[PDB]
């Protein structure tokens, strides 16, 4: 379902908005759980650039850069 | 320690002499309003404003009105960077002087940085993106902010009140996101569905529907014109009547040649009104299109197969010119609503005299046995459904057709260019179930259980409603105002939990 | 608690009154290159008594004793030279663009 | 008819006769503190009830005793006015008799001492106003009615929902006034469940063992008794012949030598009968048929002395044995039947975890005070102070009442504590309603509803303090010294008085008063809250409480109700609604006695009008008044339907009562869909008062109850001729009729002038009368805000056509000719309160000198020596209204301004600019400065100027009184000297002063003029000690804050007429926002050249159904047309023979009307007047649903010479052409609500910022940026800008680097962002490590 769906996000960061803020901390904080961004959300949190739109030449152009020489 | 961490999970310790517990670490990280974490509920931002809204038919539709002091208010840094990089003032300082004292040199500055400078506008249930929308500032002399009328149905702005907030992009990059992404002209057509947003709304489309339209006889009846211009001429100087049928030469194009426009010219059966209209309408487009009655909905497939076929451009300008010629003819039309307008079935009050027979047959019935209970309420029920059916068939035949004209011969009936009646029918405003009650009786009503009441409102709103029709009517209204207020939330949170899951 | 029962609570309206205003900081940029401007207008060992009477692009100010041993043309004669140097500046070419700034 | 009535009179279309007229509006409010603060000699509600509570209150055992005996309430301190312009609270000194005794030590009870400590002071509580206002800090406030659950028991179902099983559920729940809650709740196990509040559920028969009733007791109460005999041996039965109902025959039935029936036969009501007659006592059963019969008592072996079976327990075929042969010769079981009579009691006794009394009392104990170690005097002291205690526990007089009511009592009056005869008797209804006799209440049903008022709430918080105030009295008699303290020491007064001053200050249901509009205040103080202390929330009752009930009809009015977050948790009172005696809702009706209406008034409360058949409002009788048809439209029980002619008991008393006073004033209302006349009264109350108070042109005949019960005008105490008008005051010389003999008299009304009030509008008395007028007693002698003569105009009505004009009325929009602007009649006059606070700083004290760093003489020019504006100068945005300024010493500048200031010598002060100035953008004229000192610090010049001046005025003020009132009282010495010893020209020569010497013949009228003399010397030392008192108050400092020296207030008067942006609308739910102004050259006219005010949008109409807009507009245009006639017959001077005749022509019209008519009237000089008035219009009554009719209209419209349709000829005033097909034109009432652009404008580019997230917040009421939400950025999202969202989000907002590298770019003409990272994020890093989280920033 589509709040089901809603509860898997790779980014914790994400998760701590929309979720129950206190669970997803801890839960991530346990597995030592490494967020990437790397999503909408998560990039608006954080206050950079939306990987999509105008950003989509920017998040690319690093994301590249990512895991690489 | 876990009172600091989080507090709540075992005593709830309360603050020093006041009784309201004390905010722990955990619940500055949570906040409040569900979830909400200050880049969710929102952030306050400079460079932004906001007001009451007006209508200005005069903008083009990549435009809007942005009163004067708010201008200067919003613009202030550049207007300071402006005014000494002309060298009009000595320093910062003095520029700010300048500008609070309102000198009469600033004014043309501001015009200076606010040419090709865009403004987001909003409004307050924003729930597809076009509900901000870059324009292109015009200074008014006024406190309150003009928006084009064509974009009011993307906003679902009325004018009873509503508030727009304006904010001003700053960065090279936000101007030309907002020029190039959000700027009204170049969404013309809805995310959800190619057809166009932009559709005219009520009073343009009752002046083109009004526009093309045809009685029966009328000045210039069937005489004969060179084309639109001579037709508009005629029109203008009182020869003419805007509805009469009439054969005109028209030139129409067809792009169906190969990237390129063929022409053809013919003599067309028209009225005054659509070759007047003709004149708008660019290029390619057959004439076929502006021969018809000219209904919101056709209204709306002249926009949309203009902009299939010539461009978008073109599209543009084009829903402009009919948004003008809409209000102008519309406002030359002389369209008005009277307590006559509303026109009641003669034969109401006998329909409802029959079916009130049908209830002493079918209560005599159940006073004798033959039918129970249960069955009886169906019965009546039934008999009080098809009553309102007829009286609603009725006024609506009577309302529609009723015009009885004489074109040389004694009589002749065509469809009412009684005003509500247009308005209803061009799609405007007003519909058939409205209409119905303010001639016809209205309905029958439902108390909160849900088990429809028997003894309907008989009484329509041109008549009057007495008190028990009225009390009755009020849970009904309640009921609308709390259940719509409700479906609102419910239809944030599903979108909330779309946006969520996409 | 303040008002509405909503997030509107009391530390939300304390506002920074330590924060300087932007409005301010572009004149505490634009004052620096105005004075320097018009220190480029005064001869350079002029202008080097007045940037070293004053804390003008250097680490705290000197005594004018201190200018003195620098200079190695001493005492009194310093104070004159500041005098008269304030004296170019005083009457307006050269004041017209610094007097904009005194409010 | 009346004096007023005479200058103007509105005609009346409408049949129905009024057979009662409006009451006092305000009635609720007043009485409600009428009963609060008052001395009653009994239990009755009031300060005495609540002290007849807690008091006496005894130490614990000590025999020390603190008794009480009297109270009263001190005159205020300060009066309304004067507690309005210093902004105290206008209140009331409490001072209440305490008796302190102490009893002898080892006593027969007697005293050694009792001191009785006069009148010790507690708190100050609040007084309402005359128009059931309080003024809490300078500030007028309304204490909303509340609308709540009445105390008592109720019955629910809650069917559905729980289990879907069905099955429903049925619980009973007593909630008492005070104390906690007492429920009852079933089970799908049909087993029997109690928990008290709303706490943990236990079985229901636990409680009843606290009550000290065995297992046998309960079983006894709760079930009937089958007997078993062993007679000879095997097996008879004891057999009522009603038992075998609803039964199948488990064996044969047989008894008498005749079988009465046989096995498998279900016993009907034939056998029940044969057996009956035949009268069958004992029958004889198998010893099989008591195998699930349950025992009632217990059984024991009397030799072995052993239990044989315990109480309720199911007996066995060896069970029987076992006790048979023990020689029992009675076996009593149960009755148990699971369609008639339930066995559930037995059940909830199976789930029972206890045994004996004590057992049950811990677990209650256990229950309530969970995991600390229960004890017997513990759980007894609890159980006993729960329900049982006259200190934690009242229902009261409502709660008892509708208790015993609702249990089918007699007493209609009892205990406020439960007994355990009521908890029996509700649980055994609850089974009642399980078994299927009886029904459940619903919530809703305003019977079950209960209002309360100003005067019990307070009466509460004052109850609290009394028991806040209980505990100390008793903590301190512990340990008390004999004859040292009395009745002082202990009681406080903070607690009392902050206990009261919390609940008027702050509280939801009290308020700032909607003052904007006479509508609005009597309209915010008739009003109803479900929320608050007490109620629910909007967050928790759905929608069934909010719906509209049909026992609303009559009491709650059904359309007006506010259309936010709670919808119908508020609504009105109805017109001709009352409070019941208990507390209820009752309206009036008239009596229907055998077949005629009866005049009498008849008032029902919402259960009294249940079952009575109640005719409608509209019907018709006639002569005698008897019913018309043979059945009419009525309403009976909850429904409506037609009614036999002679069936119905009761009939509607007017056709107004059902709406209330906001909807009674919308013309045409019948033809309104209710949505929109629900926000047409929503509105109506939002209009701002206009410069000119106008009148409505189409109106009801409620704007005048409105208008004069509402305290907004000055209305006549006693009826005589007006002395002296004046704008300032209104001196009337009063009948010797309605006049008291002694004091003579003259009535002096003193006329509120241009005040703030708590909208910022602006309210001011003008004098509706003249020199030498004739005055009626109750008459209209001057008019408040938004009224004229004696009406209510709460706006303007204007000549507005229907028709789309160039889009510019395109959606709501309203377009309006400059004629109005012009005119300045839309005009609003706004009354600012602006302060000025001189505070103490570390740094030093602030100064309100003149002397202010770095300002022009242009600056300082409008401010005296002494640093405030002078009265009068009118302002803009950045005049100073007053100077102050605050030690700031030390700058600490930097080199180059050390340079700079080395250059130009100046000298930077160590002082600050903190004056007062007029907000940006607001400007307007200074009509009064009020001076508040410390009490002890020196006034400066200003103050004393203000002082001086104040204390002139005063003298001047008083003096006129009392010149004024003894040339009163001697005028009538003058004429009581003339009977029995007149002389003319004799007495009027000597000295006035020597009246009083001269006598005259026995008589009485000696003793009338002793009368005068005593009263004449009264008042010359009244006025004495009035001068003295008003000096007093005001030389004396007034007591401010801590840190505030002084405090300068002005007060602006701004006046704003009308620009595009503001909102219009009109009594019928239809908005707009004006759009362009259009100039009168441009306006559509008429073929008589007559433009018109305002265009409207006709495409509004048909959607939302309002179409009495549209016939408010055509009888509007009529009734102008009877106004223009006499405008004309007037300005042709013709007589009065002519204007006579058409007037009274216009008075009639046609046919059956209510409104009768003159030439009782005086036929020049009273006439003229009323022409002279008419002649702007002819005002027109439509009462609600007894209103004007099509024909009517029509007729009325032949009269004024104008077409039938409504419709005229236009031309568009810039063409000059006519526009095809007829428009609409005609006069519609219209209200400017006070939206007004000026003050929704915001606009911020770099504002202040928070201090612990760094945001924009507008700290100068220089506005806060707009809020950026997480639509607004998914709209953000959507489109491809990232770069407008970046910036959105940090550089704009949140970043405290980027903002200023911003600034200085935009400055600096290079449109660029350097975002870094947004202050939000970094401080929830912190947030999160400042747990045992370590979240980190990796990579690069
Ligand atoms: F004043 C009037 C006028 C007309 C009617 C009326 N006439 N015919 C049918 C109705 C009718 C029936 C029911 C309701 N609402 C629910 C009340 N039920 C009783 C117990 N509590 C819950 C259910 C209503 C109303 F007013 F609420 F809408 C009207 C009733 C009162
Ligand atoms: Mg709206």
């Amino acid at each position: 379902g589509i709040t089901k769906a809603s509860l898997a996000t790779e980014s914790f960061i994400s998760a701590a908005s929309f979720q129950e803020t206190t669970r997803v901390l801890t839960e991530a904080a346990v597995a030592g759980k490494r967020d990437e961004l790397r999503g909408l959300k998560e990039n608006v949190i954080v206050g950079r650039l939306i990987p999509a739109g105008t950003g989509y030449a920017y998040h690319q152009d690093r994301m590249r850069r990512r895991a690489a020489g | 320690v876990d009172a600091l961490l989080d507090n709540g999970r075992r005593g709830r310790a309360i603050t020093g002499s006041n009784k309201r517990p004390l905010k722990s670490l955990a619940d500055m990280i949570k906040g409040k309003q569900g979830r909400f974490r200050q880049n969710l509920l929102g952030k306050r931002v400079d460079y932004s404003g906001r007001s009451v809204i007006t209508v200005g038919p005069y903008l083009r539709l990549h435009q809007c009105g942005l009163p004067k002091k708010m201008a200067l208010e919003l613009f202030k840094p550049f207007i300071y960077g402006k005014l000494e990089l002309r060298g009009l003032a000595t320093t910062i300082k003095a520029a700010k002087k300048m500008v609070e004292r309102e000198e009469a040199v600033v004014w043309d500055i501001l015009d200076e940085v606010i040419r090709e400078h865009p403004v987001l506008l909003n409004r307050a249930p924003t729930l597809h993106r076009l509900g901000i929308q870059a324009f292109e500032p015009v200074l008014i002399e006024g406190k309150a902010i003009q928006l084009h009328p064509l974009v009011c149905a993307a906003y679902n702005a009325d004018f009873d009140g509503d508030q727009m907030a304006v904010h001003v992009p700053l960065t090279l990059e936000a101007q030309l996101e907002a020029r190039a992404l959000m700027m009204s002209t170049n969404n013309i057509l809805s995310p959800a569905n190619g057809e166009p947003i932009i559709v005219p709304s009520q009073d343009v489309v009752l002046g083109l529907y009004y526009m093309t339209r045809d009685c029966v006889n009328a000045k210039g009846e069937g005489m004969v014109l060179t084309g639109p211009k001579e037709a508009e001429r005629l029109y203008r100087s009182g020869l003419a009547s805007l509805h009469a049928r009439v054969k005109v030469r028209i030139t129409e194009y067809e792009k169906d040649a190969n990237g390129e426009l063929v022409a053809k010219t013919s003599l067309k059966d028209t009225t005054v009104g659509r070759a007047i209209l003709w004149m708008i309408v660019p290029k390619g487009l057959p004439y076929s299109i502006v021969n018809q009655a000219l209904g919101k909905k056709a209204i709306s497939k002249m926009l949309n197969t203009c902009y299939r076929i010539l461009g978008l451009k073109p599209t543009v300008i084009f829903a402009d010119q009919i948004m003008y010629t809409g209000f102008a003819y519309a406002a030359r039309s002389g369209a008005s609503v009277g307590i006559d307008d509303m026109v009641i079935p003669e034969k109401k009050h006998e329909i409802i005299s029959e079916a009130e027979a049908e209830v002493a047959e079918i209560q005599e019935q159940f006073q004798s046995g033959l039918v129970t209970a249960g069955e009886r309420y169906n019965k009546v029920i039934d008999i009080w459904a098809a009553a309102n059916d007829r009286v609603s068939k009725a006024m609506m035949d009577n309302l529609q057709t009723e015009t009885v004209i004489n074109r040389d011969g004694q009589e002749e009936k065509q469809v009412s260019f009684n005003s509500i009646y247009m308005m209803a029918d061009s799609g405007a405003r007003g519909s058939a179930a409205q209409i119905r009650q303010l001639a016809g009786m209205r309905g029958l009503m439902a108390k909160p259980d849900g088990s429809i009441i028997e003894t309907p409102i008989t009484a329509n709103f041109r008549e009057g409603l007495n008190v028990l029709q009225y009390f009755i009517s009020t849970h009904g209204a309640r009921k609308g105002l709390a259940d719509t207020a409700l479906k609102t939330a419910n239809s944030g949170y599903l979108t909330r939990r779309l946006v969520d899951v996409a | 608690p303040i008002g509405d029962d909503e997030d509107s609570h009391l530390g939300d309206f304390i506002e920074d009154t330590t924060l300087e205003l932007p409005l301010d900081s572009a004149t505490t940029e634009s004052l620096r290159a105005a004075t320097h401007d018009v220190l480029a207008g005064l001869t350079a060992r002029e202008a080097k008594v007045l940037r070293m009477r004053f804390g003008i692009d250097m680490n705290t100010d000197y005594t004018l004793e201190e200018v003195g041993k620098q200079f190695d043309v001493t005492r009194e004669r310093i104070r004159q030279i500041e005098a008269k140097a304030l004296r170019k500046l005083r009457h307006p070419s050269r004041s017209e663009v610094l007097r904009s700034f005194l409010d | 008819y009346s004096y007023t009535e005479k200058k103007r009179i509105r005609k009346d279309f409408g049949k129905r006769p009024q057979v009662l007229d409006v009451p006092y509006l305000l009635s609720i409010q007043l009485d409600s503190f009428q009963k609060f603060i008052e001395q009653d000699p009994e239990g009755q509600y009031g300060l005495e009830a609540a002290f007849r509570s807690v008091f006496p209150i005894q130490s614990y055992s000590g025999n020390s005793e603190l008794q009480y005996v009297s109270y009263r309430l001190g005159e205020p301190v300060f009066d309304v006015q004067e507690c309005q312009i210093r902004g105290v609270t206008y209140s009331a000194p409490l001072r209440v008799k305490l008796r302190l005794v102490i009893y002898e030590r080892e006593a027969p009870e007697g005293t050694v001492k009792d001191i009785k400590e006069q009148e010790v002071y507690m708190g100050e509580i609040p007084l309402m106003t005359d128009n059931g206002t309080f003024v809490i800090n300078g500030t007028e406030r309304v204490i909303v009615s509340q609308l709540h659950r009445s105390p008592g028991v109720f019955f629910d179902s809650d069917k559905g929902k729980t289990h879907s099983s069905g099955k429903v559920l049925y619980n009973a729940r007593i909630i008492p006034y005070r104390g906690s809650w007492l429920d009852f709740e079933f089970d799908p196990k049909d087993n029997l469940f109690v928990r008290i509040d709303r706490r943990r559920k236990l079985p229901a028969t636990i409680i009843l063992r606290a009550l000290n009733y065995t297992t046998e007791q309960i079983l006894d109460l709760f079930f009937e008794k089958v007997i078993f005999e062993i007679r000879d041996n095997k097996l008879q039965m004891e057999l009522v012949p009603e038992r075998l109902r609803g039964e199948t025959a488990s064996f044969d039935i047989e008894a008498n030598g005749k079988v009465y029936v046989e096995k498998g036969r279900r016993i009907t009501a034939r056998h029940i009968r044969q057996l009956e007659k035949d009268d069958v006592k004992l029958i004889e059963v198998p010893v099989e048929y008591i195998a699930g019969k349950v025992v009632a008592k217990d059984y024991i072996d009397e030799s072995t002395g052993e239990l044989i079976c315990a109480a309720n327990m199911e007996l066995s075929l060896d069970l029987l044995a076992k006790l048979s042969q023990s020689g029992h010769k009675r076996i009593e079981t149960l009755f148990t039947n699971d369609l008639d009579h339930g066995p559930y009691i037995s059940e909830t006794l199976r789930v029972d975890p206890t045994n004996d009394r004590l057992s049950a009392l811990v677990e209650i104990y256990r229950m309530m005070r969970p995991g600390e170690p229960p004890t017997r005097e513990a759980a007894e002291s609890l159980f006993e102070n729960l329900f049982f205690s006259e200190d934690r526990y009242d229902l009261s007089a409502v709660g008892r009442m509708k208790f015993n009511r609702s249990l089918l009592r007699e007493e209609i009056e009892g205990s406020g504590i439960l007994s355990k005869d009521d908890i029996i008797d509700v649980m055994k209804k609850l089974i009642d309603i399980r078994n299927g006799k009886g029904e459940v209440d619903d919530i809703d049903h305003l019977g079950n509803r209960r209002i309360r008022s100003v005067g019990e709430m307070a009466e509460n918080q004052f109850r609290v303090g009394l028991v806040r105030v209980e505990r100390a009295v008793k903590e301190r008699l512990s340990l008390g010294d004999l004859d040292t303290l009395m009745p002082q020491d202990m009681i406080n007064a903070k607690p009392i008085s902050a206990a009261v001053k919390e609940f008027f200050g702050s509280s939801q249901l009290s308020q700032f008063m909607d003052q904007n509009n006479p509508l609005s205040e009597i309209t915010h103080k008739r009003r109803i809250s479900a929320l608050g202390p007490g109620g629910l929330t909007r967050e928790r009752a759905g929608f069934e409480v909010r719906d509209v009930h049909p026992t609303h009809y009559g009491r709650v009015c059904p359309i007006e109700t506010p259309e936010g977050p709670n919808i119908g948790l508020i609504n009105s009172l109805s017109v001709y609604a009352q409070t019941n005696e208990y507390g209820f809702l009752e309206t009036p009706y008239r009596k229907v006695t055998d077949g005629v209406v009866t005049d009498e008034i008849h008032y029902l409360s919402a259960i009294e009008e249940g079952n009575y058949v109640i005719a409608q409002a509209n019907s018709n009788l006639d002569e005698e008044g008897h019913f018309v048809e043979d059945l009419v439209t009525c309403r009976s029980k909850g429904e409506s339907s037609l009614f036999s002619r002679d069936q119905v008991d009761y009939m509607d008393v007017s056709t107004q009562q059902v709406v209330s006073v906001g909807a009674s004033l919308i013309p045409f209302l019948e033809h309104d869909d209710a949505n929109r006349a629900l926000m047409g009264a929503n509105m109506q109350r939002q209009a701002v008062p206009t410069l000119r108070a106008d009148k409505p042109l189409v109106g009801t005949g409620m704007e005048r109850a409105v208008a004069v019960d509402s305290g907004v005008t000055a209305v006549a105490k006693r009826g005589g001729v007006v002395q002296y008008v004046d704008a300032s005051r209104i001196v009337i010389k009063v009948n010797e009729d309605e006049m008291y003999p002694g004091e003579a008299g003259i009535d002096i009304y003193n006329l509120t002038k241009y005040t703030r009030s708590n909208q910022n509008t602006c309210i001011n008395q003008m004098p509706c009368v003249s020199l030498g007028e004739p005055v009626e007693r109750g008459d209209v002698l001057a008019d408040g805000p938004s009224t004229d003569l004696g009406e209510l105009a709460l706006g303007q009505n204007m000549r507005v056509a229907f028709m789309p004009w160039n889009g510019y009325n395109f959606e709501d929009s309203i377009l309006v000719s400059e004629r109005v602007v012009q005119e300045d009649r839309f005009t609003t006059i706004h009354i600012q309160e602006l302060a000025c606070v001189s505070r103490d700083t570390k740094l030093g004290p602030e100064e309100i000198t003149a002397d202010i760093p770095n300002v022009g003489e242009a600056a300082l020019s409008k401010l005296d020596e002494s640093g405030i504006v002078y009265i009068g100068a009118e302002v803009t945005g950045g005049d100073i209204l007053v100077g102050k300024v605050t030690p700031k010493g030390e700058t600490q500048l930097t080199p180059e301004e050390k340079l700079l200031r080395a250059i130009f010598g100046e000298k930077a002060s160590d002082v600050k600019d903190s004056s007062l100035r007029v907000p940006n953008g607001v400007s307007g004229t200074v009509i009064d400065v009020q001076v508040f000192t410390r009490d002890g610090v020196e006034k400066d010049k200003r103050a004393l100027e203000i002082e001086e001046m104040q204390l002139k005025q005063a003298k001047k003020d008083l003096s006129e009184e009392l010149q004024i009132l003894e040339a009163g009282l001697f005028s009538r010495i003058r004429a009581v000297l003339v009977a029995g010893g007149v002389e003319a020209e004799k007495l009027d020569k000597l000295p006035r002063d020597r009246w009083l010497e001269l006598g005259l013949t026995d008589e009485e009228k000696q003793n009338q003029l002793e009368q005068l003399a005593e009263q004449y010397d009264e008042l010359k030392h009244e006025f004495e000690k009035k001068l003295e008192a008003k000096r007093r108050k005001i030389t004396q400092g007034d007591d401010l804050a801590p840190g505030v020296l002084k405090i300068v207030k002005v007060y602006l008067a701004v006046k704003r007429r009308i620009q595009p942006g503001d909102k219009m609308a009109g009594r019928h739910g239809n908005k707009g926002v004006i759009s362009k102004i259009n100039p009168i050259e441009d306006m559509p006219y008429d073929e008589n050249g007559t433009p018109v005010d305002i265009v409207l949008n006709p495409l509004g109409v048909p959607s939302r159904m309002n179409i009495g807009q549209i016939l408010e507009t055509h009888l509007g245009m009529a009734a102008k047309g009877i106004g223009d006639k006499i405008n004309a017959m007037l300005k042709q001077q013709q007589e009065v023979a002519k204007l006579r005749e058409f007037i009274q022509r216009a008075y009639d019209l046609g046919a059956d009307v209510r409104q009768k008519v003159d030439l009782s009237t005086f036929s020049d000089e009273e006439v003229m007047r009323l022409a002279e008035n008419l002649r702007k219009g002819m005002p027109i009554a439509t009462p609600v649903f007894d209103g004007a009719k099509e024909a009517e209209i029509k007729e009325l419209l032949k009269l004024g010479d104008l077409p039938t349709s409504g419709q005229i000829r236009l031309y568009d005033g810039r063409t000059g052409e006519q526009f095809e097909r007829p428009v609409t034109v005609g006069y519609m009432y219209m209200l400017k609500l006070n939206h007004l652009v000026d003050d929704k404008m915001h606009a911020r580019s770099t504002g202040s910022y928070s201090l612990v997230t760094q945001q924009p917040l507008g700290g100068k009421a220089q506005f806060g940026g707009q809020r950026f939400g997480e639509m607004e950025v998914w709209a953000l999202e959507a489109y491809g800008a990232a770069y407008t969202l970046q910036e959105m989000l940090t550089v704009k907002s949140d970043d405290v680097n980027g903002r200023t590298k911003m600034y200085k770019n935009i400055v600096d003409g290079n449109h660029q962002m350097e975002p870094g990272m947004p202050e939000s994020f970094n401080v929830l890093l912190k947030e999160i490590r400042s747990l045992g989280i370590n979240i980190e920033l990796e990579d690069e």
